[PDB]
């Protein structure tokens, strides 16, 4: 599904801290800023480079 | 390094029409004085540890005692008469 099951996505450190506490439609937006589309549906792409 | 043609000389540049000369100098500028608003905290809620960790977990240990130690009920050998 094309983020309609997911409440949010994010990277907390030690139970401690969300980093990038995101809903689906902004997590995307920074995969188009990265790859210039979307992924397929249900493929989440998390850049750490 | 052109080379001068001596058939058909050119003389320097002549006057031509020019940028009205005050529009090709600017103004300087003029700072007024500033500064980093607000006053600082001292201390950041800092979401990772500021401290050293460890590769690989070694296992330690504590000392225990035994016990009081009692005695026993040996069999007993027989006696070397000369059979032994």
């Amino acid at each position: 599904n094309a983020g309609t099951d997911i409440n949010y996505l994010s990277q907390r450190t030690a139970n401690f801290s969300d980093t990038r506490k995101l809903d689906p439609k902004t997590w995307a937006a920074q995969t188009r800023r990265r790859i210039a589309t979307d992924f397929p549906k249900g493929v989440y792409y998390c850049d750490n480079r | 390094m052109a080379l001068i043609n001596p058939q058909f000389p050119y003389a320097g540049p002549v006057p031509i029409p020019g940028p009205a000369p005050t529009e090709t100098m600017p103004l300087l500028n003029y700072r007024v004085e500033g500064r980093i608003a607000g006053i600082q905290q001292a201390r950041q809620f800092m979401p990772f540890l500021q401290g050293p960790h460890r590769e690989v977990a070694e296992q330690t240990y504590y000392a225990i005692g035994t016990g009081i130690q009692m005695g026993q009920t040996f069999n007993q050998p027989l006696i070397n008469t000369q059979e032994g």
